[PDB]
Order: structure tokens, then C-alpha cells, then sequence
């Protein structure tokens, strides 16, 4: 009866990929230990940021309906380059109570990201109808609606950052570049000890028009903390657009490599994933006259 | 039969080119119209025409705009040649560019044989992203990809008519890029005396600057879309002649230079027929002061396909 | 001692109830139960079902 | 050298128009073009195409209209033909009866020689308002007044081909009026055998319907604009082809009945020369529905040009 | 493409007939030529203009006539449509049917799938020869072999629209036979009023009676070419754009009634498609007088098709 | 309205030419025919097509020929082009020369504003002659005299596209006279590239001896007559439709050169309307093969400009 408790473990996989197809990863080393969530808080800060993740994630198993647990498991997995695989976790952390303003500021983000702006609109309304103290052509409705109700919560609570941060994000999607990176200076002078919104603020810039502004913002977010793959990301797409690609190279694969540093280093159904990113490999490595390259561009094992 | 397919028809490009179309195709063919606001109505209203031997058919998109709709997934089907016309009423570019990658992403993925016609500006470096879209999926085909710039050509054209009268050539060749300085006309190449040099540099600079007179004339609240849809229309009845075999044309298009010049793109003239281009030609004999402003050309040239070939959006 | 959990772990593998899942979590299984890395070498081959020494590591 | 001068160039029916006589103008013609908003750009735009042997001349008004405008009795000068196609988007009676005479006034005064081609939308009315405007000032001539109905041949046209086929059928006979209850098409008068009277009679309903179609296929937004551009253009041409001698044509048209039917003004054939109508036609045999539907339609007919002429009466 | 052959090609209608066939066909098709004499001269002079995409060949057959000719074997390969027009310019008849049935068997043993349209003069008895050779055979489509007779509409519409000038008509349906009084023109059902039934009797005798007008002003030396030519021309166009699918044209021609009338051989109206004949129409109501006509009309054509029968079998 | 009077009608030439003219002719103008035989019977055949608008006339002359024939005076009245083609098929100089003057004399004296067009040959002496004629009346107009040499146009654009394949041209510059050595023409003067100096030569020579091959085609008996036809017809319709006022071409013809020129009578472009000639254009640059060419043309030229002048100079 050896295998009695492998048998379980293999049916919680399934019995709640079914309700919710996160495709929750094969090859997970957490999901045998008592006390997951205990060092998965530890891990976010000390080490790596992609093995958190699976320590978040095998909290899922033991213990569905905990909102903590998808909070944590959606936040870190698009602090990482996996926006797509976040979206579904953070609509479940909703679906068990409507009321976390934590989860609506994340949702309002990640959708900017792939342009669904109804969806980005929506989310971002209701993280601020959400909280007890603000009652009741891009688009002639729908939009005016949103920053008009904006418009009627700074003549007081003047100076919480992360009200301008949602200003930000609504700037973003309606491509006012020139004036989002004030709203983001502002959030970053009044709290400018962590990374999350230095990252978005050198976002902005590189949208505008001035990747000679962006590498400073990128490296003050890779500096409050490392392994914040996001920013190595954006900091090769600057590099790109001043026609550094000898350079931009040597960014992306330490980016990529950095993915994935675990041992036994993947399983199946999330590469689809990462298949964004060498993409932008083979964009500049098809550049510079480099054949016999990109075949393997095409599959694996980097350079 | 041919089935040709107007992504964007509900504009105002796409609806004018869409009857100027409608009126010129061969009998027994298919027209199929593709936007995500007012589809229906232009269809509805386009099917009460008297044409015989002609269907109309048409998709009604996504409200709130979805990447991979199915609508388009489904009037995809059979098509064998997409013009792309839509786009937004380098802010400009960075909205196109996103609009055009999903477009030709979405097409190409269910007919990947059709030809693809580029109408959306800016030309010089909306074909390099549609070239690197189906480089990605792997089934890109060097000899079925063209950029529109008969309008410059049609600008060129009338304002060289209009001095000589009465003496009128048919067409002026014209090579280079497709906006203000990348453009060159070839006014040697023409029959006929020809004006002196004083004139004739103030009729080739007028050409160049034809886009800024139309919108300066409408207070600035828009832009020329009949002559757009004129140019598109009889571009488009190029390809539909060659392509059945009822023709084999000699255009001016901005294309794949497939080595035959250092600059990865460039307007040349080309031979179209029953499976694409046929047959690549050289730009031939030019004077000096020719010589100068291609040379100008090129450089610019290149800056834009660069900017084409590198886009990429930052993950905020 | 060790050889009880060899055996465990043969017994483990041999069975249709375990064998078509992908091998990359009974590995992860295994592990937990001090059988390290040799000593799934050691399962997999008396079981039958060879896999690399590195694969199994790397 | 014939000149024809459309009035209201710049609105949605009216650009698609011009375009489309832009391209088959006779050569060695001149295009003059005017609105209250929006002619220079729309006239910036067209002379661009490199069509050769067409001037085209524009002008504007005053942006809150005013009574005999000074810039139409100066483009009005030399006009042959007058496309009366302004019109805003029973206050709508109210208000395009008031337009149309006021045009008319201006423009008859200058060249009274002219044809009168009026496209506003409600016609049944608005073409006695013309009748009872060029009475006033004393320059009337029945031979030279027209309205436009062809969209409903165009309709009635498509339908039947649509039922039948392999078997086309050039036209169809329509006659009555150009609205609703008073559309009658006359089936029996075509070549070739036809369906079962039970289908027939829903062919007819649909083409007496087919207006409400199209706006409610917009959602109330707008209507058909591009089937009107058609029959516009396809009705001036054969004008222009027929004043020039180049043609006699016979049409359908909204005319002045001289003496040969009970009701002053009806929808009917004619034969087009030199000096406008040259000979009026009789209606011809017909079945008993439709005497019976032609019948119904008469009444309200008289009722419609009893309307417009009240209103003419009391505006002058 | 399309491959069109004719036979006879060097006489005084081929020659115009070739002439008029060149302009008209359609960009990449080919044109064959043969006869016994002067073919090569007719090839040499046709090679010279500067039509692009058609193809000329040509074959010279025995100075001598010899039976199932080598030379038009090898012509004869890969042809889409055959114009049977050769004929020595009752020994009228007794002289062209040996000519028809070896030309037909000669042709139909190489390619069987080919349409065959006659011109040889004595239509009513040649177009049944040529069922029964290739009965014979063993090949026989009813659907693919036509007589000619569209001369007689082509004077029918001519001798109408001089009376009744300026009203003009495009063409006017005759019925019943190819020959003096089996020939019948419906003028009941043409659109608009008609002259007195006493001008109207003149009118069909002319046409009747119109074949020996010309040769009366000729004095005896010849006859109609240039009209003859015309007709054929025009036919063949029809059968070629039906073939390839950019038409469905309503056509009268001499063929097989598949069990429709009484009378084996008619001519009536019928729709042509991409297999031939597609489908075959009704005559439609006549007048009493017309009626009295097509009754001796047909009495006549069921003698000369006994008469074409009769040594078709029981002969080589 | 336009009158056009082909003298010559019922020859080789003349029967093709009139069909070809009656089938483009814009409505509502006038045919002439004239002969000395068979003008009847040509005139009653083409009188049976059914194209509407046009009136045919016909007159015969005495069959042995009487100079000044009082039936070509009374239908000269009111003509606007003359069509010369009356040849007969230094015997033929001398027959053809006394022709071409009677029927000028005849025909210039009725109608002295006419424009002719001589097709006999040979051009390159019988244009001075009917310019000398023209003198001697006393209404000589030096933009009103016209020799067609088109054919060689069509030849040289046959044979280039033959060898460039697939790249078409509309058309070739040939200059210099109509007739073997005179004719020159200038390759280097299309759009693309060419093929070797070694392969134009032979395609040159091919150009200037291409009338003798259909000759020897014909094995003696005759020559080239359909293809001389259509450049005729192509010709006079140029004519018309610029003196109509529909157009401004650019043609190439044998003219007066008016000092443009060291040689009195050349092949040359030119650009006609309205009254004749317009503009008379430079030939423009050329290679050094094409100038050797070019010299020996134009002294070839002078003798038979002498001799044209000689023989019409001893006639009173």
C-alpha cells in the first residue's frame, strides 16, 4: 500500500484542474513537504523568483478556497514573463470573494498587456467602487465615464501612490504616454523603495520615445532586487531600438536562462509561455548577418 | 473563379473601394467584407445592386475588439487575395503596426497561399512587419507580398500632363519609397520635349508634398480617400487579371528586391502572372540629379525598414 | 535498510496504476522517501524501465 | 464641351457620386462642384486622379446658410446640367422642401436653359415644388424637369435574376411612384417563363420594402447610400449622352404627364434626345393585380403632389 | 484556354470571318486554321498584327480532295470548338453534304468532346447530316452541336428600328426555320407600340425575302459575305465566353428539341453554359397570325429534315 | 456628325476596311462608299447589320473609267475625311499615279476643307502628288495631307513582344519612309531591357522585308490584305475621333515636315486634333546604328519625292 498516498496526490491534480484548467505543472518538488506556504514566502525574497512559484502553487493543492494562496500564486507568476498563465489565477482569487482590492490593481495591469480594454476598464472601475470611501475619440462612453469618477477622488486622500498608479495604467491604454510618466514620477516620489512601479515608469519611457531615460528606472528596479526578469526584458527591447544588438543579445539570454534555473528544470504545458520571448531572440539574432542561428532559436538550449 | 476578401471595408477607404470593386469584377466571382463596426449595413446595402454573376458575402466582427476573432477565422476560407485597408482614422505607426501583425496573423493562418495587398500606412514599414508575421509561422512566399503606391504615380501623372497639353503619356514611372523625400519620379523616362530644369524641379517637388495640400484644404479634419480608393481598386484588378491568366502586367510596386539591391525594399517595376511576380526588372538609365535624390532616398529607406523589422511592445 | 527501499520502490513502479504517468513526477515522488538519485537508478533498472543516470539528475 | 454641376457635393451620397462621374465623363467636360461645408477639400481631393480631358471647378458658402448665395450665381454660370442632391440627414419634408426651392431659385435665374435632375429624397413631392419655383420667375419647361427612380428598377432587377438562373434579364419595367405602396413593378412584361403568382407577390412586397432593409440593418445610424450614388451617376450619364447626340435612350422617370394620363406627374417611359424628353410612351398591357395595385397607388400619388404644391403655394 | 478551329478558312467568309475572330478572342487562346488552298498566305497575313497572347496555326490539306485527310487529323488535336464553313460558293446541297460528312468525321474521330457549330448554307438539312455521322460513331451530345441563324435576327432588328425611329430596340426574336418561309419574326413581343398590321406584313416578307436582294445587286456574281461573317462571329463569341464561364447568354439557335416539340430539329430559344446547351425555353404566346405562319413553317423543316436524313444513312 | 467616304470600296482592301469602319463609327455619322464596280452590291450586304445611328450611301461610276465622273461629284458633297485605297493590283507607279490624281481633282473640288488619307501605294511618291494637285486647285492646307504607315508599327510591336516574353509594349517609334530600306526602327526608345545587338539586327531586317514573305506565302498570287485593312481602319478612326473633338492622339505618320525637317516629306510623330495636325515633334535621341540607318533612308527619300514630283509635274 506504498503507493496510497501517490494515488491522492495524483487525483488532486485533476479533480481541481477540472473547475479551474490552470495547467498546473508535472515535476513540481513542494508538493511532498507540510509547510509549503512557510518557505515560499521565504523563497520570494531570498532567491529566485521562478521556483517561488511553484511553492505558491503547490499550496493549491493541499488547500483550495484559501485566497492568499492565488493572490500569491497570480502576483509572482507575472512578476516573471507569464502574463497569460496569471490572468486565470487572478479571475479564480475573484471568484472567491469579489472584494480584495489587491487582486483588481493586478487584473487592471495584465490585461494592458494584450489590449483588452473592456476588460481593463471593467477591473479598474471596480477596484475603486470597491472601497468604502468613493461612492456615487478613444470612446464617447465607456472611458470618460471611468476618468471623470477618477476626476472626483483627488481633491481629497491627495497622496496614496497607488491611486496613481491606477491613473498610470489608464494613461497607458490609451497611448498618453507624455503624461502617464508624471503620474508614475509622482507614486515613485512619494514611496521609492521598491521596484514595481520604477519598472513602470521605464515602461512609459520606452513607449515615449526616450530609451536614453529608461535604462536608470531599470536599473534601480534590478537593484532594489535581482532575478526581476520583466525588466532585463524591457531593458532588451531598449537596447534593440538604439540599434545596440550586439548587446541586446547578451541581455535577452540572460533573461531567458534565468527562467528557468531548477533542477529537473521543466515539465510540459507552460513552454507555450516562454515561446514569446525567444521570439524577440530571433528578431534582432536575424539581424547582423547570423546564419545557421535560427534553427535553434527555434527550439531550445540557448545562444 | 476568384474569391477576394476587403479586410476594413466599413472606412472610408474601404466602402468606396468596396463599390468601385464591386462594378469591375469579372462575372462569376465572390466579394467578402470583413470590419468589426458596420459590416452588415455596407453589405446590405451593396447586395441591392443589379451586378449578375457576382455574390456578395460578409462577417460582422467583435464589438470590443479580440485578438484571433472567429468571425474572420471562418471568412477566411477560400480566399485568394486579402487586401488590407484597415487602420486608424510614430503614434500613427504604433497603432498600425499592432493592428496589421493580428490582421495578417489571423488570415494567413487558414489561407496561407492568398496574396497579401498592403494598403495601410505607412507602407515602408507596415510590408516588413506583414514579411516577419509570416516568417514566423513559416509560410512566408517572397513572390506574393506587395505594397500599394500607384498614387503617387496617378499624382505624378496628371501634373506632368497638365503642362505639356496637349501631349499626354499614359503613366510616369516612379521609384523609391512611398512618403515625402523617399519618392523619386523618373520624368527621363518619358516620351516627348521636356520642360527646363527650373520647372520641372518645381513640378517633382509638388509631388512629394501632395499629401499635406489635401489636408491643409480640409481645415485638417481629415485626409484624400477617393484617390486612395482609386489607386487600390485598380491595383487590385492587376493582380485578379494576372492571376486567372487574362493578363501579364508590367506595375511599380514596393517589393522584395531578392538581392538584386542593396536596400532589403524598394518600388520597382515587376511583371505579375498566374503564381505572383514573374519577373524582376532593373531601374534602368537615370541623370545625375536622379542619381542624387535616389541616393537621399535610399538612406531613409533603409532607417524606416529598420524600424519595421525591430518593433516590439514593452511589457509594462 | 536501504534494500526496503529499493524493493518499495520497485513494487511502486512495476504496478499499472502508477505507469503511464510521466515518469518526471515519479521521480519527484521518489525522492521524498530517501531514495536519492542512485537509488532510482537502481529502481528503475531492477523494474525494468532503464532511464539515464543524468536524466534522472539533470 | 458639357458642363454639369452637382449641388451638394461634400455629403455622404454626394461624394460617392462625383467620383464615380469623374471616371466617365466624356472627354474634353467640365465638373463644377459646391457646398455649404467641406467643397474645397472634397474638390483638392478629385483633381488629383490622373484622368486627362476633365476641369474641375469648385465653390463654398457661407457657413450659416443665407438666401441667393453670391458664390452660386457665379458657379452657376455656363451649367448644362444640375445634380440637386442637397438634403439633410414630416419636419424632414418640412425642412428639404424649403432647401430644394431655394436652390432651385438661385440656379435658374443664371442659366435658364438648364436640365433639372432633382435626387432629394422625397421625390413623389419635391419634384412639383421644382415645377411651381421655375413657374414663378417665368422660365418653365416641361421637357426639362426630371426625377430620379432607378434604384427601384435596380432593385426589382437584382431580385428576379436572383430567382431565376440560369436566366438574366437586362431590366424591368417600374412605374407608379418612389415610395413605399407606390412602387409597381411589372413582372409580366419580361421575356421567359416566371415563378408561381404566390412567390411573385413576395418579390413585389420586397421590393416595395426594400428601403426599410437597409436601415434597420444599420441600426437606425444611417441609410443606403451607395445604391443611390449608382443609380445617380448611371441616370446622369444617359442625360448627358443623349443631350451631347451621342444616343437616344428610353428610361424610366418621374415626369410631367403633358396631357396623356390623369395625374399630373407620374413615373413612366420616355425617349431621351437633344432638347430633353423627346417622346412619351404609353404604360402598355397588364395583368389584373397589378391594374389593381397601379390603382391604389394613383390615389396617394395625387395626395403627395397635392402636399408639395400647398407648400409651394403658401412659401411663395 | 480555348482552342478554336476553322475549317474553310481562305474563302470569301472565312477570311473576314478570321479577321473579325482574332480581335475579339480572349487574352491566351489559340486560333487554327485549314483548307485545301491558300491557307498558308491567310496564316502568314494574320501572324503580322500585333494582337499579344494569341496564337496562330495553320495546315494545307491536298490540292486534290482526299478523304479523312492526314494533315487535318494532326490540326485537329486539342480543339475546343469547331466553325464549320466550308461550301462551294439540287447540286446546292448534293455537293456540301459529302463535304459536311467528311469534314465532321474527319474532325469528331480526334477530339469528340468538341462543340460543332455549322455555317454551311443549307442549315436545316446540313445541321441533321452532322447528327448522324457522328451518330454514327458513336459520340453524339445533343448539347454541343448548333445552327447558325442569327442572321435573320440581326435584318429582323434592322428593318424594325428604321420605322420607328428614334425608339430602338437591341433584338427580335425569330423562330421556325433558317429558309424562305420557315422563317418567322415575332414582333408581338418586342416592347412599345407598333405600326398597322399592314406595314407590319411588308416588314416580315422583307425578311423573308431579303437573301435574294443581294444577290440581285451583285447581278447574279455573288452574295451576302460581310453580314454572314458578322453573324458567325458573333456567335462563336458567345459559345467561347459561355465555355470558359464568364457568361450565360440567351441565344436562338437551329438544334435538337430533346422531346419538347414535335418536330425533331427547330430553332427556338435556349441558355448556353460551361456544357453546352444548359437549359431549353418555351416560344411564349404568339398573335393568330403568327400562329397560321408556324404551322406552315414547321410543315416545311420536317421535309427537309427527311430530306437531310434520307442519304445521311444508307451512303458511305 | 461626321462623314467619312471610302473611295475604293468594293476591292481587297476597300470590303474589310468598310466593315471594320462600320462597326466603330461613333453614332450618328454617315458611310460613303464609291467604286467603279460592284459598289451596289458591297452597299446592300453592309446596310443589313444591325447597328443603329449610322447611315450607309453608296455610288457607282461608268465602268470603263471617264475622268471627272459626274456620280463621285454629287457624292462628295458634305465630307469630312476621304479614304484613298483605289490602287490598282514603273508600270504600277505610272497606273496608280494618274488615279490618285483624277480622283483628288475630283474629289478636292467639292470639298476643298476635307482631310485625305492615302492609302495606295507607294506612299513615299504618291503623297507629293496629291499635294501637288492640291496646289494646282488652289487649296493646298499642309496640316490636311496624311500618308498611313502604320503597318510597320504593328510588325516591329509583333516581333519585339515575340521576342521579350512575358513583357508587352503598347507600341514601337518607326521613322523614315514605308517602303524596304526607308524604314527605320528605333529600338533603343521602349521601356526595359533588350536582347543583343546581333538579334536586333535580324529583327530590323525582318521589319523592313516582311511584305515580301506573305508574297512569297501566297506563292505569288497576291498579298497582305487584312492586315493593311486594319491599319487603315485604325488609322481613320484617330482621325475622326480627334477631329470630333474627343481626344488629342500621338501618332506617327508620312507628312510635310514644314522645315522641321531637311527632307520635304518624312515619317515623324505628331499630335493632331481639331483641325489636322497640332504639333509636329522632334524624333529625338539615338544610337549610332540608328543614325547610319537613318541616312541612308533619308537620301533614298529625296529621289522618290523627286520622282513623285517629276510625274505630277507634266500634267496640266
Amino acid at each position: 500500500e506504498w503507493v496510497r498516498e501517490y494515488a491522492e496526490a495524483q487525483e488532486q491534480l485533476q479533480r481541481v484542474q477540472n473547475e479551474t484548467n490552470y495547467p498546473f505543472e508535472p515535476n513540481n518538488p513542494y508538493m511532498y513537504h507540510d509547510k509549503p506556504m512557510e518557505e515560499g514566502i521565504a523563497m520570494l525574497q531570498l532567491a529566485n523568483m521562478a521556483e517561488a512559484a511553484l511553492a505558491f502553487e503547490a499550496v493549491c493543492q493541499k488547500e483550495p478556497e484559501n485566497v492568499e494562496a492565488w493572490r500569491r500564486l497570480g502576483t509572482t507568476q507575472a512578476e516573471n514573463e507569464k502574463d497569460c498563465l496569471a490572468i486565470i489565477a487572478l479571475n479564480h482569487a475573484r471568484m472567491l470573494d469579489p472584494k480584495d482590492i489587491a487582486v483588481h490593481a493586478a487584473l487592471a495591469v495584465s490585461h494592458t498587456n494584450e489590449h483588452n480594454v473592456g476588460a481593463a476598464l471593467q477591473s479598474l472601475r471596480s477596484w475603486l467602487l470597491s472601497q468604502p470611501q468613493y461612492e456615487h475619440f478613444a470612446a464617447p462612453s465607456e472611458y470618460r465615464d471611468c476618468c471623470t469618477l477618477l476626476y472626483a477622488a483627488v481633491e481629497m486622500n491627495p497622496n496614496d501612490p497607488q491611486l496613481h498608479a491606477s491613473l498610470g495604467v489608464l494613461h497607458n491604454l490609451s497611448h498618453r504616454f507624455d503624461e502617464a510618466a508624471k503620474n508614475f514620477r509622482r507614486a515613485v516620489e512619494l514611496r521609492p523603495d521598491d521596484a514595481h512601479m520604477w519598472n513602470k515608469l521605464g515602461a512609459t519611457l520606452a513607449n515615449g520615445n526616450r530609451p536614453q531615460e529608461a535604462l536608470e528606472a531599470y536599473n534601480r528596479a534590478l537593484d532594489i532586487n535581482p532575478g526581476y526578469v520583466r525588466v532585463m526584458y524591457n531593458m532588451a527591447v531598449s537596447y534593440s531600438n538604439m540599434a545596440q544588438y550586439p548587446l541586446a543579445a547578451k541581455h535577452i539570454t540572460r533573461a531567458i536562462a534565468l527562467q528557468a534555473g531548477g533542477t529537473n528544470p521543466q515539465g510540459e504545458g507552460s513552454r507555450i509561455a516562454t515561446r514569446g520571448l525567444w521570439d524577440l531572440l530571433r528578431m534582432t539574432l536575424n539581424l547582423m548577418d547570423r546564419s545557421d542561428l535560427v534553427e535553434a532559436s527555434w527550439q531550445q538550449d540557448l545562444t | 473563379m476568384v474569391n477576394v476578401a476587403v479586410i476594413g471595408a466599413a472606412g472610408g477607404i474601404g466602402q468606396s473601394l468596396s463599390l468601385l470593386l464591386l462594378r469591375e469584377l469579372p462575372f462569376g466571382s465572390t466579394l467578402s467584407l470583413y470590419d468589426v463596426v458596420g459590416a452588415p449595413g455596407v453589405a446590405a446595402d451593396l447586395s441591392h445592386i443589379d451586378r449578375a454573376g457576382i455574390t456578395v458575402k460578409h462577417a460582422a466582427g467583435k464589438l470590443p475588439p479580440v485578438p484571433r476573432d472567429p468571425a474572420l477565422t471562418e471568412l477566411a476560407e477560400g480566399v485568394d487575395v486579402f487586401v488590407i485597408v484597415a487602420g486608424v482614422p510614430d503614434d500613427l505607426f504604433n497603432v498600425n503596426a499592432g493592428i496589421v501583425m493580428d490582421l495578417v496573423l489571423t488570415c494567413a493562418s487558414v489561407s496561407p497561399n492568398a496574396c497579401f495587398c498592403i494598403v495601410t500606412n505607412p507602407v515602408n514599414s507596415t510590408t516588413p512587419i506583414a514579411a516577419q508575421t509570416l516568417r514566423k509561422i513559416g509560410v512566408y512566399n517572397k513572390n506574393k507580398l506587395l505594397g500599394v503606391s500607384l498614387l503617387d504615380g496617378l499624382r505624378a501623372t496628371r501634373f506632368i500632363n497638365n503642362a505639356r497639353h496637349p501631349l499626354v503619356v499614359p503613366y510616369v514611372p516612379v521609384v523609391g519609397g512611398h512618403s515625402d523625400v523617399t519618392i523619386v519620379p523618373l520624368y527621363s523616362q518619358i516620351p516627348g520635349p521636356l520642360p527646363d530644369e527650373s520647372t520641372l524641379k518645381e513640378i517633382r517637388k509638388r509631388v512629394q508634398v501632395a499629401g499635406t495640400e489635401v489636408v491643409k484644404a480640409k481645415a485638417g479634419r481629415g485626409s484624400a480617400t477617393l484617390s486612395m480608393a482609386e489607386a487600390g481598386a485598380r491595383f487590385t484588378m492587376h493582380v485578379v487579371k494576372a492571376l486567372m491568366g487574362l493578363d501579364t502586367p508590367m506595375v511599380y510596386a514596393y517589393v522584395d528586391t531578392d538581392g538584386e539591391h542593396e536596400c532589403p525594399f524598394l518600388a520597382m517595376p515587376v511583371v505579375l502572372g498566374k503564381n505572383g511576380i514573374e519577373r524582376r526588372l532593373p531601374i534602368g538609365p537615370i541623370t545625375t540629379v536622379e542619381k542624387e535624390m535616389l541616393e537621399e532616398a535610399v538612406g531613409v529607406v533603409k532607417k524606416n525598414i529598420a524600424k519595421g523589422e525591430t518593433f516590439a511592445r514593452s511589457k509594462l | 535498510e536501504k534494500r526496503k527501499r529499493v524493493s518499495s520502490a520497485v513494487q511502486f513502479l512495476h504496478d499499472s496504476r502508477v505507469k503511464i504517468t510521466p515518469a518526471a513526477n515519479k521521480i519527484q515522488f521518489l525522492k521524498s522517501k530517501g531514495l536519492t538519485t542512485e537509488e532510482v537508478c537502481e529502481a528503475f533498472e531492477k523494474a525494468g524501465q532503464t532511464i539515464p543516470l543524468d536524466e534522472i539528475k539533470k
